[PDB]
C-alpha cells in the first residue's frame, strides 16, 4: 500500500503541524479511527462508544490547552478531571518540568549505562530526603508495574534466604499487569486468562486487620511463612476505597511482628494527590519498600521508582546487575522528576490538593443527597475522589454527559459502577465550580433521561398520549417527576 | 592477589626504569605484607624522578645548577617579566647553602 | 542532610548549566560518587573499579559530544562502541529524533489515556508496514522486559483456552528481568534468588533444532503441550551467539508443526543493527509475536513494542483493558520512534551497518589471529559484534585499556569472558579505523602485562635472574612475546 518510509514521513509532517484545517482534521480523524481499527485495537473504539454519544466517541487528542485543559483535533477544550489516572498532578506541560526536560534534552537524553550518570544520584538523594524514615536507596525504572516488580524482587531476594516465599495482597488491589505484578493485582478478569501466575500469592479483604493477621498466622502454622505484604494506602482502581483509621499503622505493626516486609504501592496516591506528599504520611507510617510512578514524571516523562531501606536494598550490593532495566533512571526522566518535586514543594501543591479536594467532595456529596436515584455515594481523599452510581449504565451516562460538557472523566478498572475524579492539583477554583456545575447538569439530564425511557416503555399507552407526554417532558423539564407519575397513573388505569 | 596489583601499579609508573621496578618487585615478592607502604614510597619516588626531569629542562646549559638568568629565561618565557631583585629573592628564599644558585634539592624545596 | 526542596533546586541549577569549571566538576564528581555510594548502589562503584584504572572508575556522564561521542564532566571525549547495549543505533541526539521530540513536547508529551492519541495509530500503521508478513497489531510499552511480558501474556491468552501452558526458551537467552520475562531469561545468577518463578518454563540449547524438537515432542507426550517458543535471532548477552544457517526457519517450521507460537525477541538485534531492519529478515522468517525496544526510541526516549498477527492479537479485542501499561504509547515516545524509522530508512542505515560491521569484524579477526594468547575469537553480524577472550581478567583489562584510550566498551551480562562492540550505525569510517587501532594498542599493552606476570611465576630460575628480565621488559619493552619465550627457554632448561 504505502512503504514504512512514507508513513513515517507523513507522521513527522503531522508532528510538526501546530493546528489543523477542517479537511486536514477530518482526514486525520478518519485515519486514526482506521488505524485504531486495524493496527491498535478495535475494542477501544467500542469502549469509547459506551462512554459517549455519537461522534464524541471519535475525539482525537491533539495538544495541551492550559495546565488543566486538553484540546482535541477540532479545537474543543476539555477540563481534565481524569489526570491520566494520577499522572498530571502538576498539570499539563508544566513550565518548570518542560524547561528541565528541554535543558537535559539539550545535553543528553539517555545515558550510556556504563558511566555514572549524575541526575540518577541527584534524584536518589532527593527521594531519600523526601521519603519517611529509613527509606534510603532508590531503583529507577519506567512504569508503575516495573516499580512493583522491583519491589517484589527485593522482597524475594531478602526473604528467600530466610525461608519465606508467600506474598499477601488485598482484594480490589491493583499493582500492575506484568506477570509478577499481576500476581499481586486482584481483579479476576485481569488474571484468569494468564494463569498460572506466580505461586504463593494470597489475598485478604482490604481494610480488615484481623483477616490479614489470620492469613499471616495460618501461613506460619503451615510453613508457608509470608515474605511481604503489599497494599495501596488507598485503593485507587478499587473505587477510591478508604481503610479504617489506623489500618496502615496496624499493618506496619503486624509486619514487624511476623517479620514480613511491608510494600506500600503509592503509584497512584503518591506525589501529593491525597493532600500529603505520600499517603503513608497521614499516619506517619514508613514501609520497608515504597513504589512510585505516574505523577513522578510530571506529566512529561515515564518513570518509576522503588525506594527501600538499606537493610532490604543491600541485597543488591554484592551484585549490582542482579536487577536492572534498560532505560531506568535516564537523564530526561530524572530531570522531569526533580522538576516535579521542586514544583510540588515550592507551590505547596499537597495542601492545595487537600483544600480543593475538600471543596469538590463537598459539592459531590451535596449532589449525592440531591440525586439518590442515581448516586449511591461520593468518596475521596485530597484530589483522589470517586462517585459510585446505582448501576454501571448510570455511571456510563454520567461519563458521557460530562464528556459532552467538555469535562473529562473515566471509570475505574476494578469498579464498573464508579467514576473517578482525579484532576490536576493545579485545578483552579473557577474550574472547581465549573466541574461541580457540570456534574449537576449531568445528573439532571440523566434523571430526565431515565424518566424519558420509563415513559417510553409503558405498554398500556397508545401513541397519541405518549407523544403528548414526551412532548410535555421536553417543553417543561422541571415537571419531569409529575408527568412520569401521571404516565403510570394512566398505565395502571387501563391494564 | 593484591601483591600482583601492587606489582603492576609499580611496573606502570612512567618515570622509573627496569632496574628499580625490578628491585621493588623483589621486595614485594618477599613481602606481601609491606605492600601499600612500599607502594607509597615507590609512587613518591616516581614523583621525584619526574620532578628531576622537568628541573633538568629548566637548567638551559646543563651544568646542574640554576641561576637567576636561567630562572629569568623561564619566567620571561612564561609571559612574565621578572626583575633582577625578584629573581634574587626567589633564589634567596631556598638557598640553603648561600651559593646564590639552585641545586637539585633546593628546587624541590621551592616546589614544596 | 538538606531538605528535598534544596536538593531539587541544586539539581535544577545543575541541569541548566552547560559547562563546568574544574572546581564545579570536582565538587559534582565527589557529590555523585557519594550519592551513588549511599543512595544508588556502592556495588556499581566497585564494578567500574574492576573495569578501569585509577580515577577512571569515576568518570561522570555530562553531554553527548557528536553522533558517536560522549563527553564526561572533565571534557574528555569518548567514542561510543557500547551504544547503550543497542540503544543508540542512530547516534546520540540525532537531529531528526530530537526535532520530533521537541515538536511533540511543544504540543503534548503524555496522553490522557482516554481519548484517541494519533501518534499511537500512526506508529502502529508504520510498524505494520515495516514488519514481515502478517504482523499487524502493536502494543506499546516502555521497555524491553515489558515487551516480552506483553508477548508472554498474548501467548497465554491465546493458548490457555487451547490447553497449552508451557514455554520453551533457550540457555544463554536474555529476555528481561521482570518476573514474567525473567522466567524466560536463562542466566542462573539472575534467576535463583527470585525462585519460584512462573511454572512451566523449559530451556533447550540455542541453535540445536533437534533438542528443541525433542522438548516439544516430550511435552506433547506428557500432556504439557507448549504454548510458545521464545528466542533471540542472535543471543546478545550470550556473547553474540550466531545460530547455524536455517535455524530460525527450522524453528518456524517446528512451531507450525506442533501448533506453538513463535516469539522473536528482537529487543537488541532490531532496528537495523544486524544489517537488516530485523534479524529475522536474514532468513525471511515471520514470527507470530515480535518484540522491539531499545533502538526503537532513537536514543532519546524509552519505548517498547509488541507486534503480533491479528490471529493472536485478537485475544484483546473483546476487552481492550485486558493488558495495559501506564505510559505505553505516549506521544513523545511515538514521535521518537517514527523519527527513528524515518532516519533508518532514508539514510539506509541497515546497509551501512552491514558495511561498517564487515570492516570492524575484519579488523577484529586480524587482531584475533595476531593475538591468540589473549583473544579466543571475534564474532558478529552487522554492527552487533563481540570479542571473546581467554580469561575474564583478560577481557577486563581490555575494557580498561580501551576506556583509557577513550573508546567505550563493556561486557555482556551472560558472558564474563566476552566484550561487546555495539557502536552506533552512524559510526564514521575514520572512527572505525580509530577503534581498530585502539584495540591494537590495548592488546599490545595486555600482552606486555601477561608476559610480565608469567615471568614472575616461573619457578626454575634464581631471584636475580628474573630482575634482569623485568628490567629489560620495562626500559626496553620491545623484546616482549619473544622475551617471554626467552624466560621459559631458561625455565625449561633449568627444570
Ligand atoms: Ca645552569
Ligand atoms: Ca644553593
Amino acid at each position: 500500500s504505502a512503504s514504512a518510509l512514507a508513513c513515517s514521513a507523513h507522521a513527522l509532517n503531522l508532528i510538526e503541524k501546530r493546528t489543523l484545517d477542517h479537511e486536514e482534521m477530518k482526514a486525520l480523524n478518519r485515519e486514526v479511527i482506521e488505524y485504531f481499527k486495524e493496527h491498535v485495537n478495535p475494542g477501544f473504539l467500542e469502549y469509547r462508544k459506551s462512554v459517549t454519544a455519537g461522534g464524541d466517541y471519535g475525539a482525537v487528542e491533539w495538544q495541551a490547552g492550559s495546565l488543566n485543559t486538553l484540546v482535541d483535533t477540532q479545537g474543543q477544550e476539555f477540563i481534565d478531571c481524569l489526570g491520566g489516572f494520577g499522572i498530571f498532578n502538576v498539570g499539563h506541560r508544566n513550565p518548570v518540568v518542560v524547561s528541565a526536560v528541554q535543558n537535559q534534552l539539550a545535553k543528553q537524553p539517555l545515558h550510556s549505562q556504563e558511566l555514572l550518570d549524575p541526575l540518577r544520584a541527584m534524584l536518589a538523594k532527593t527521594l531519600a530526603a523526601l521519603t519517611p524514615g529509613k527509606l534510603k536507596y532508590s531503583f529507577f525504572c519506567n512504569s508503575g508495574t516495573e516499580s512493583v516488580e522491583a519491589a517484589l524482587k527485593l522482597a524475594k531476594a531478602y526473604q528467600s534466604p530466610r525461608g519465606k516465599f508467600t506474598f499477601i495482597a488485598t482484594s480490589g488491589a491493583f499493582h500492575g499487569k506484568s506477570l509478577g505484578a499481576l500476581s499481586a493485582t486482584a481483579k479476576s478478569t485481569f488474571r484468569k486468562p494468564f494463569m498460572p501466575l506466580l505461586p504463593g500469592f494470597r489475598h485478604v479483604p482490604f481494610g480488615n486487620i484481623e483477616a490479614m493477621r489470620t492469613a499471616l498466622n495460618e501461613c506460619k502454622k503451615t510453613g508457608d511463612d509470608v515474605a511481604a505484604v503489599i497494599l495501596e494506602p488507598i485503593q485507587g482502581e478499587g473505587g477510591v476505597i478508604l481503610p479504617p483509621p489506623g489500618y496502615l499503622t496496624a499493618v506496619r505493626k503486624l509486619c514487624d511482628e511476623f517479620g514480613a516486609l511491608m510494600i506500600l504501592d503509592e503509584v497512584q496516591t503518591g506525589m501529593g494527590r491525597t493532600g500529603k506528599m505520600f499517603a503513608c504520611e497521614h499516619e506517619n507510617v514508613q514501609p520497608d519498600i515504597l513504589c512510585l510512578a505516574k505523577a513522578l514524571g510530571g506529566g512529561v516523562m515515564p518513570i518509576g521508582a522503588t525506594i527501600a531501606t538499606e537493610e532490604v536494598f543491600s541485597v543488591l550490593f554484592d551484585n549490582p546487575f542482579l536487577h536492572t532495566t534498560t532505560f531506568g533512571g535516564n537523564p530526561l526522566a530524572c530531570a522531569a522528576a526533580l522538576a516535579t518535586i521542586n514544583v510540588l514543594l515550592e507551590q505547596n501543591l499537597p495542601a492545595q490538593a487537600e483544600q480543593k479536594g475538600d471543596m469538590l467532595l463537598d459539592g459531590f456529596r451535596q449532589l449525592a443527597r440531591e440525586y439518590p436515584d442515581l448516586v449511591q455515594e461520593a468518596r475521596g481523599k485530597g484530589m483522589l475522589m470517586a462517585i459510585e452510581f446505582v448501576d454501571n449504565e448510570i455511571g456510563y451516562n454520567f461519563a458521557s454527559e460530562m464528556f459532552r460538557q467538555r469535562v473529562l472523566v473515566a471509570g475505574t478498572l476494578n469498579n464498573a459502577k464508579t467514576i473517578r475524579i482525579e484532576p490536576p492539583l493545579t485545578l483552579t477554583i473557577e474550574q472547581c465550580e465549573l466541574v461541580i456545575k457540570a456534574a449537576r447538569k449531568a445528573l439532571a439530564a440523566m434523571r430526565q433521561q431515565v424518566a424519558f425511557y420509563e415513559i417510553l416503555h409503558l405498554p398500556n399507552l397508545n401513541e397519541e398520549q405518549r407523544n403528548a407526554f414526551i412532548q410535555s417532558l421536553k417543553d417543561d423539564p422541571s415537571q419531569s417527576a409529575n408527568l412520569l407519575a401521571e404516565a403510570k397513573k394512566l398505565n395502571d388505569a387501563q391494564a | 592477589k593484591e601483591t600482583q596489583e601492587a606489582s603492576w601499579e609499580i611496573f606502570t609508573l612512567p618515570n622509573l626504569n627496569g632496574r628499580q621496578v625490578a628491585a621493588f618487585i623483589s621486595s614485594l615478592l618477599d613481602d606481601p605484607s609491606q605492600s601499600a607502604n612500599l607502594l607509597a614510597e615507590a609512587k613518591k619516588l616516581n614523583q621525584i624522578q619526574a620532578f628531576k626531569e622537568a628541573f633538568s629542562l629548566f637548567d638551559k646549559d646543563g651544568d646542574g645548577t640554576i641561576t637567576t638568568k636561567e630562572l629569568g629565561t623561564v619566567m620571561r618565557s612564561l609571559g612574565q617579566n621578572p626583575t633582577e631583585a625578584e629573581l634574587q629573592d626567589m633564589i634567596n628564599e631556598v638557598d640553603a647553602d648561600g651559593n646564590g644558585t639552585i641545586d637539585f634539592p633546593e628546587f624541590l624545596t621551592m616546589m614544596a
